[PDB]
């Protein structure tokens, strides 16, 4: 129901070379500036008034950090996402009342993030992995929301 | 967007709510608080309870707000100016939700309109809260 | 897709009271009309110029409620819902080439339509079950495309 | 709205893409079919795989459009208008779908643009192809 035996290879394959904090902080870092209400979640991160200093601005990158760091871990159990992050899934409704169609945006952006850095190397079927990902880490987060 | 006949149904149907406007928006409110959970993470400081003052209260600005949008459909960018400045740089609900909401609202005036709401009229509802909804997420980036 | 007990009870029961010839053809006949595009699979019903007549083609009624007669059929097993809509599924990918979108618009409609008909009785938590049945359906019948 | 800013970063990107449109329309389309299997039901009638010419060719149709768009980035509604009936009233594709394609020529357009694909330049790419998408669309119903 979610993510082929060889594209999980890919997967595998491309995050190995993937320096997970760079990326963190850039794909957040975009989120905010391509889909600028994604901000009315960060509030107290300080200055979010220009691309730069969105990119710049130290609580993004650290935050960046930390959820794709979440991200990473579940690459290492691709067939049980949702058990995987219950516990975040019930975090980002309960307390932080997060609209879940924002993890969708996330994972697009990131996507986009990964084709700019990796260029040619991030080929049409290595997307396709991807977005397969994405969208089950997505489901997976938006899954304990009542 | 909308057609003149567009706008003739809409005016059409939505006369016919009239009075009973806060209480088919708080209606709608409540259909998409309950089919869509995923709405209420815009309304964690309100009581969701079914008949919350809160909730009735603002299903009664939503269709007010309606109200006004069919009042001035030739001319809906600057009658509902300052609403989407206020969804655009304040509230920032994801533009997926409107959607949700709209149809809500088409589900409530289906239930309570059963003679106005004709496939016609349904189809010029749907393109009218469509582009409610384009009016008021057009400022957001 | 996870009804609660009293979820799957309240569909039952409201649907004992569905014309499902009537609402069939009621709701394929308002997609047509709603969503003018899903008309493309159609043109060999006949007369779509307007409401009326797409309301009135009888090809549409005739198609409403062989489609409509699938779903009614698909009620009895809420437990497995893509099991049971599987093949449909190939079909409509291999053969019929529709866009899993046309499901999730037939839903809405679908609802919108019981909404007009039971009127008072479609309350918001019985709207709530009967949507969790069409997102159901509608994955189940995309859950085979490749 | 497409403001200045942003007519001013896709006609900068666009241009640097410059001869390689084709290809990267082509690409996209290539990255759409993979990733999202459901846009494949619009193209029954062609051999999708890799390096096929019918793709090739449409991937070029597609990018010269939005060439043109760009060059018209000030009248796209009217540029664009018989693409809009072509899709409005014969393809018939599913609005959805728009989404799906413009995120694979987002994604085909980061690839190619190591030094020009910045956050502002990604943000009006996204924002100019949601407006072609809402332009083809604006005439469905
Ligand atoms: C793959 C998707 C995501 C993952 C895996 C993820 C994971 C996490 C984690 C692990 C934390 C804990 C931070 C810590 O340990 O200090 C966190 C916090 C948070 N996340 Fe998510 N997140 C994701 C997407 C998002 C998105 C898209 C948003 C908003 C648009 C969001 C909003 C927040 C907020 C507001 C916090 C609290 C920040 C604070 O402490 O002030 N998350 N997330
Ligand atoms: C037809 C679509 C919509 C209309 C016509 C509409 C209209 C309004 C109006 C009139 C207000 C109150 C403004 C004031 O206080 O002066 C408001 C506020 C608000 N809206 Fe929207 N809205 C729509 C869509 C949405 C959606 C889809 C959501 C989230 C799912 C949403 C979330 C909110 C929130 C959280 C507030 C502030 C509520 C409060 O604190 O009282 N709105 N809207
Ligand atoms: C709950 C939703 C649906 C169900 C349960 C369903 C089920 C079915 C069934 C049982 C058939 C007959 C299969 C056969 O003849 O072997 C069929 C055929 C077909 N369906 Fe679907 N369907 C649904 C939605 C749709 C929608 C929304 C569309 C288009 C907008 C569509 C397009 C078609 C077409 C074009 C055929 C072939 C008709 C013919 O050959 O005469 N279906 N479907
Ligand atoms: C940026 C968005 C799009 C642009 C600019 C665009 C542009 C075009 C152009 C220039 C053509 C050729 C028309 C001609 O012959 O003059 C075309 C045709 C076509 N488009 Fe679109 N298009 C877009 C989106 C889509 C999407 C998302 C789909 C479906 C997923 C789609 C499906 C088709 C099909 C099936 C054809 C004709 C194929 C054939 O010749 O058999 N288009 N489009
Ligand atoms: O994301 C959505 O569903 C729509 C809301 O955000 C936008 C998305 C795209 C655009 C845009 N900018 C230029 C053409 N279209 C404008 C807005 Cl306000």
């Amino acid at each position: 129901v979610h993510l082929t035996p060889e594209e999980k290879s890919a997967v595998t394959a491309l995050w190995g070379k993937v320096n997970v904090d760079e990326v963190g902080g850039e794909a957040l870092g975009r989120l905010l500036v391509v889909y600028p209400w994604t901000q009315r979640f960060f509030e107290s991160f300080g200055d979010l008034s220009t691309p730069d200093a969105v990119m710049g601005n130290p609580k993004v990158k650290a935050h960046g950090k930390k959820v794709l760091g979440a991200f990473s871990d579940g690459l290492a159990h691709l067939d049980n996402l949702k058990g995987t992050f219950a516990t975040l899934s019930e975090l980002h409704c309960d307390k932080l009342h997060v609209d879940p169609e924002n993890f969708r945006l996330l994972g697009n952006v990131l996507v986009c993030v990964l084709a700019h850095h990796f260029g040619k190397e991030f080929t049409p079927p290595v997307q396709a992995a991807y977005q397969k990902v994405v969208a089950g880490v997505a489901n997976a987060l938006a899954h304990k929301y009542h | 967007v909308l057609s003149p006949a567009d706008k003739t149904n809409v005016k059409a149907a939505w006369g016919k709510v009239g009075a009973h406007a806060g209480e088919y928006g708080a209606e709608a409110l409540e259909r998409m608080f309950l089919s869509f959970p995923t709405t209420k993470t815009y309304f964690p400081h309100f009581d969701l309870s079914h008949g919350s003052a809160q909730v009735k209260g603002h299903g009664k600005k939503v269709a007010d707000a309606l109200t006004n949008a069919v009042a001035h459909v030739d001319d809906m960018p600057n009658a509902l100016s300052a609403l989407s400045d206020l969804h655009a740089h304040k509230l920032r609900v994801d533009p997926v939700n409107f959607k949700l909401l709209s149809h809500c609202l088409l589900v409530t005036l289906a239930a309570h309109l059963p003679a106005e709401f004709t496939p016609a009229v349904h189809a010029s509802l749907d393109k009218f809260l469509a582009s409610v909804s384009t009016v008021l997420t057009s400022k957001y980036r």
